[PDB]
RNA sequence: GUUUAAUUCGAAGCAACGCGAAGAACCUUACCAGGCCUUGACAUGCUAGGGAACCCGGGUGAAAGCCUGGGGUGCCCCGCGAGGGGAGCCCUAGCACAGGUGCUGCAUGGCCGUCGUCAGCUCGUGCCGUGAGGUGUUGGGUUAAGUCCCGCAACGAGCGCAACCCCCGCCGUUAGUUGCCAGCGGUUCGGCCGGGCACUCUAACGGGACUGCCCGCGAAAGCGGGAGGAAGGAGGGGACGACGUCUGGUCAGCAUGGCCCUUACGGCCUGGGCGACACACGUGCUACAAUGCCCACUACAAAGCGAUGCCACCCGGCAACGGGGAGCUAAUCGCAAAAAGGUGGGCCCAGUUCGGAUUGGGGUCUGCAACCCGACCCCAUGAAGCCGGAAUCGCUAGUAAUCGCGGAUCAGCCAUGCCGCG
């Protein structure tokens, strides 16, 4: 009665839930509309489905754990099409060209001894 | 019922006895929902490679502990039996709690 | 910060207290400093070390909280 | 002072006042750690050895 | 100088511990404490028989120790006056339930130390050293084997300067995982001093 | 001295555990 | 930076509008790894020409922009025994490159107590011909086309 | 460097200078001053007196040390008995002795850095040369690379690059004390419950990426691609550091030759010192502000840690904190509140509601004890600081910057430095 999908990155857990519905999209409660008020990626989290000429269609419940708040975002914007597939397979040809279905990863890296912020060596001093 | 963990640092020696004690009941009694992997712990140190100035070119060492986890979900009169029998483990520690 | 209750150090109250008995003299060489400047003994003079020599003060109403351990300079320098 | 100092470590004179530690084997004052009792070396010149349960080299 | 510690680039896989017990929280130094003088004991009172590794099995409360040597007609005792005796006046430090094994060997001159044993021991007599661990480095290859390498360094005839020494034939590829090689500590107390005998003794693959 | 003996000034060098923090 | 030629990152374009010239700005107004508190200085530029006059905040940025990209410009070089400095043209994505540093480094210095206040003007007085970033475009070029005389390395 | 009595020693361009220190209030401590001890603070062995062992105390003495006291009196060769002996342990005397952070890293072992993650170091056969030796490793091209290709009197290999190891990107299974109304039944409408294991998450083994295919280019390796695929040409980090130079660094982590010290160059205590300051440099910390600064309200972590410890919570406290005490020997309990973020009001350019150095007074908070030589907080005092010369530093991607969260030694103690996390 419904399709799932998973988005991670940076880390991230956005459990996305597609229905179809009308016009229901929240997260946890609260409300995606007002959850991420005073944003500017926030309209890029459903890109989805302008590109798909389908907003004003399907409903989604979300789930988020933890994670980067626009890794947060930045995840939903793959939950979306990381669902559909399933029954709505065709949903491809008009994205992976224009390239959404992949997961962008770029985890940090870790900090390493005899450095600082993993990368910025210290201060050099010949003298 | 009764409820055990297992701890060791290294994984096969834990894993195989994990295996291990599944066999002392699970073939001896009612079905036995199969290791529960907890999270690994980690005891993380970080060492200076040199003895003296070289204050850098460090290296690490983990000391690692990974936890699993067992629950019965019928304790058989017998199949305990079959459990203090297995006097043949490794160098793993385990406990068994009510 | 002193908290609740303040201090001295024992044989300074045997070094010290004696010199109540007939309110007795000001001659002194003991070996403490940590000690707090006690209010019931403004009216004496007390030997403390530095590093190499006891270097004592008279002592004066005024000083209370303060430590035995200041009127005796270490770092010559000064 | 090296066969002086350890001894001290052990009879617990003054009050938690004197309270510090002494690696085993290269009775080391600081750089111990107390798990091992060990010195940053004294660990290291048994832990590449071996005798370190669990205390692999690591990698991440 | 570098190429850090052989076995402590191998130790968490390939070849596992020299040891083999967990430990809990606060009893880890509790049970180390006794465990390093059990080695620390033998590593100059079973000498005269070739050691080269010790085993410590633990859990709980029991102890097995296992020594892994290639002489044990002399730790054996003539018929257990050293090896039951042994036991018992090892509990005298560690009241714990005093057991023992002697794993047997079929070749000695394939395991590193042994070697850096034999070398140190026939350094410390007045003895040629190039051509010492060249009949060394020949006959561990001799037996079966299938690469080493057995360098040396110190005050070789006891000259003011200090070059090391080599002696090799074939592999040995350090820096790969699944070579399994051994590695031989060694040291030589002498008229001079003190020396540094080293064996390398690759073996096999996979 | 920042985190030391007898002052008053800062601790983000001195620390604080043990020092004067809750135990038991 | 020697032997192969790297690669250009490409860039995620604008929600709002459709182009990466937009998003090519914000990102460089961002300071401190701030990006939404950026947007908001363009975008409460933006809708200040709305309410200025019947000027979008997008089909007149691009003008000034093409008042700030300028032609052909130096580049210090060393030839001989000493040091002097080599004129050329520009290349078009160093152009473009040049243009957006160039603009935002001129807020900071517009007398503008606010925020996107010194954003739009250096752009407005720009679409024109007479802004701050104007000046220091064609300085190059009064510094460039004033050596047409070094006509032999040049290429 | 300067000085004090001591300001212990080492470290010396790149390889020293938030380095040995991931523990300079006393001890740590190695330095100074004074007091005292000398077979000891330690180990093995012998002789003699008293004694077993071992607990407790006092006077004095700064402490240590010195003197003294009460008890108590074991295990084995005899003898019930008055009474002989012995092993261990302790104190007092002679010893053998040990002991020293004393010296030489230019006498060493081990360990570490640099070149340097540079890409080189070589062998077997053959060939050229009387021979040492050369070739192979050189030439063109390509790459991170002696990586690889063409050619080449050379053809192959070993050490090294890589890869086999670890963490992340994807997925499958196994398994469900975290999580879940994604479907239902009670809900103080909390995942609290019944309940379930797809999903979340966790940790074991595995498939997967090999220029595999196709459109072209350069013969060749290789290149512009493109599709599929999560990722495509090494996907991105870790650990791994060859032959060898630096007669490199370390007798101060340790072992050790040789010289020396042994009534002290050994040992214990109180105090003082490495924090001393006309100066100068190294590495960092806040800034010198409107993308800014305060106040109130409103969400998201990743990792790490902890029972004789972590501290919810209740009250008290105008605050660091105090009394009581839930839970947790640990995916449960907690440390723990994360900041930038969003809303809303103020401040409208000022030396400022920017910054907190100094300093007066006042506090709680750990331990025998907080002046030189702790925080946090209150009333303030509120300095220079308006972007910095010659120069010079790191950084090619989730990197740079910015914002915040842990760990490691510990009775307290050098933890804004270090190592990890987001
Ligand atoms: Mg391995
Ligand atoms: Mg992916
Ligand atoms: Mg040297
Ligand atoms: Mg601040
Ligand atoms: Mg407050």
């Amino acid at each position: 009665e419904q399709y799932y999908g998973t988005g991670r990155r940076k880390e991230a857990v956005a459990r996305v839930f597609l229905r179809p519905g009308n016009g229901k999209v929240t997260v946890n409660g609260q409300d995606f509309n007002e959850y991420f008020q005073g944003l500017v990626r926030a309209v890029a989290a459903l890109e989805p489905l302008r590109a798909v000429d389908a907003l004003g269609r399907f409903d989604a419940y979300i789930t988020v754990r933890g994670g980067g708040k626009s890794g947060q975002i930045d995840a939903i914007k793959l939950g979306i099409a990381r669902a559909l597939v399933q029954y709505n397979p065709d949903y491809r040809a008009k994205l992976k060209p224009l390239g959404f279905l992949t997961r962008d990863a770029r985890v940090v890296e870790r900090k390493k001894y005899g450095k600082h912020k993993a990368r910025r060596a210290p201060q050099y001093s010949k003298r | 019922k009764i409820r055990i963990k297992l701890r060791g640092f290294d994984h096969k020696t834990l894993d195989a006895s994990a295996q291990k004690i599944v066999e002392a009941a699970r073939r001896s009694g009612a079905q036995v929902s199969g290791p529960i992997p907890l999270p690994t712990r980690v005891r993380r140190f970080t060492v200076i490679r040199g003895p003296f100035k070289h204050k850098d070119s460090r290296e690490h060492f983990e000391l690692r502990t990974h936890n699993r986890l067992v629950d019965i979900i019928n304790p058989n009169r017998k199949t305990i039996e079959q459990l203090m029998t297995l006097d043949l483990p490794t160098g793993v520690e385990i406990e068994i709690k009510t | 910060s002193l908290k609740k209750g303040v201090f001295v150090d024992d044989h300074l109250l045997e070094k010290v207290l004696e010199l109540n008995a007939k309110g007795e003299k000001r001659l002194i060489k003991t070996w403490s400093r940590r000690s707090t400047i006690v209010p019931e003994m403004v009216g004496h003079t007390i030997a403390v070390y530095n590093g190499k020599q006891h270097v004592p003060v008279y002592i004066t109403e005024n000083m209370v909280g303060h430590k035995l351990g200041e009127f005796a300079p270490t770092r010559t320098y000064r | 002072a090296r066969k002086a100092l350890i001894e001290k470590a052990k009879r617990t004179p003054k009050f938690k006042v004197r309270a510090y530690t002494r690696c085993v084997r290269c009775g080391r004052a600081r750089s111990v750690y107390r798990f091992f009792g060990l010195c940053r070396i004294c660990l290291r010149e048994l832990a590449h050895k071996g005798q370190l349960p669990g205390v692999r080299k690591a990698s991440w | 100088g570098n190429k850090i510690h052989p076995i402590g680039f191998r130790l968490g896989i390939t070849r596992d511990w020299e040891s083999r017990w967990y430990a809990g929280k606060k009893q880890y130094r509790h049970l180390l404490l006794e465990d390093q003088r059990i080695r620390g004991l033998l590593e100059k009172e079973l000498y005269s028989a070739g050691l080269a590794r010790v085993d410590i099995e633990r859990a709980a409360d029991n102890v097995a120790v296992t020594v892994h040597v290639a002489k044990p007609g002399v730790v054996i005792g003539r018929g257990g006056e050293r090896i039951r005796v042994l036991r018992e006046e090892l509990a005298k430090l560690t009241g714990k339930n005093v057991a023992l094994n002697v794993q047997e060997v079929q070749n000695p001159n394939l395991s590193a130390p042994l070697v850096a044993q034999r070398v140190a021991e026939q350094i410390e007599r007045r003895f040629a050293v190039r051509r010492a661990i060249k009949q060394a480095v020949q006959r561990v290859m001799e037996s079966g084997a299938k690469g080493a390498k057995v360098i040396v360094s110190g005050r070789i005839g006891g000259a003011e300067q200090a070059r090391t020494e080599w002696a090799a034939q074939g592999r040995v590829p350090l820096h790969t995982l699944r070579a399994n090689i051994d590695y031989g500590f060694a040291l030589a107390r002498t008229t001079y001093g003190v020396l540094g005998v080293k064996a390398y003794i690759f073996l096999g693959e996979v | 001295g920042k985190g030391d003996r007898r002052t008053r000034r800062g601790k983000i060098w001195r620390g604080t555990y043990g020092k004067y923090r809750p135990r038991k | 930076a020697r032997r192969r030629r790297a690669e250009v990152r490409q860039l995620q374009p604008d929600l709002v509008y459709g182009d990466v010239l937009v998003t090519a700005f914000i990102n460089k107004i961002m300071r401190d790894g701030k990006k939404n508190l950026a947007a908001r200085i363009f975008y409460d530029a933006c809708k200040i020409i709305q309410e200025k006059t019947g000027q979008e905040p997008l089909k007149v940025f691009k003008q000034a922009v093409e008042n700030v990209k300028p032609r052909m410009e130096v580049r210090s070089r060393r030839v001989g025994g000493a040091n002097y400095q080599v004129p050329m043209e520009v290349s078009p994505r160093r152009q473009q490159s040049l243009a957006l540093r160039w603009l935002v480094q001129a807020a900071n210095q517009r007398p503008e107590r606010r925020a996107a206040v010194r954003i739009a003007h250096e752009l407005m007085d720009a679409a024109e011909g007479k802004g701050g970033a104007v000046k220091k475009k064609e300085d190059v070029e009064r510094m460039a086309e004033a050596n047409r005389a070094y006509a032999h390395y040049r290429w």
